[PDB]
């Protein structure tokens, strides 16, 4: 039961966050996003 | 004060002679005096375009 | 930098110039104003 | 009329002359001004 109860601890701890000044680029006159503020790692696979 | 007073105005056109007696280069100052006032544009930021 | 989004950063747009060669007569007295040590090319071309 | 023209003639040429927003052409109008117009209008819009 303690492992449970740190495992939802974590859980509710993990997702708990506010977004607050993400970077952005202007691009056709509109705002996109760079590439780090969505949760997306794609580094390996470009060069291939 | 939106106007200026002169008493002459300013030039326009002048001359380049290449030593030679036929023909010569007319050239206009006020293309050169636009140019030299600009600055390096760049696409990324559209504000200094 | 090595490994990166992208191997080099390109600025589309910098400095060109258009000039206009009329050498004086009288430097040809001094040739070393006037004479290159090795043949160049010449890149950059605008029309008017 | 400054900004009417700048939207005109961004409006005339799409293929050269690329997208903006309205605020970079109140930025660009506001930046070329006497600047005691720009210091009011800057504390302005500081404040709201």
């Amino acid at each position: 039961y303690s492992t449970i109860i740190k495992k939802v601890r974590f859980i509710r701890g993990k997702g708990s966050f506010i977004l607050h000044d993400i970077p952005t680029r202007d691009h056709r006159g509109m705002e996109v996003a760079e590439p780090e503020v969505l949760g997306v790692e794609f580094k390996n696979v470009l060069p291939v | 004060q939106v106007y200026k007073i002169v008493k002459v105005p300013s030039i326009s056109f002048r001359h380049i002679v290449m030593q030679s007696r036929d023909r010569v280069l007319r050239v206009d100052t006020y293309y050169e005096e636009m140019s030299q006032v600009g600055d390096v544009i760049t696409e990324d930021e559209p504000e200094k375009f | 930098e090595r490994g990166g989004l992208a191997y080099a950063t390109i600025k589309y747009a910098t400095e060109t110039t258009i000039f206009y060669l009329i050498y004086n007569v009288e430097f040809s007295n001094t040739p070393d104003s006037l004479v290159l040590i090795n043949p160049t090319y010449t890149m950059t071309k605008v029309f008017i | 009329v400054d900004m009417r023209h700048l939207s005109l003639m961004q409006r005339r040429f799409p293929d050269v002359l690329i997208q903006a927003r309205p605020s970079h052409f109140w930025k660009a109008v506001l930046n070329d001004s006497p600047e005691a117009v720009k210091a009011v209008m800057n504390l302005s819009h500081s404040h709201n």
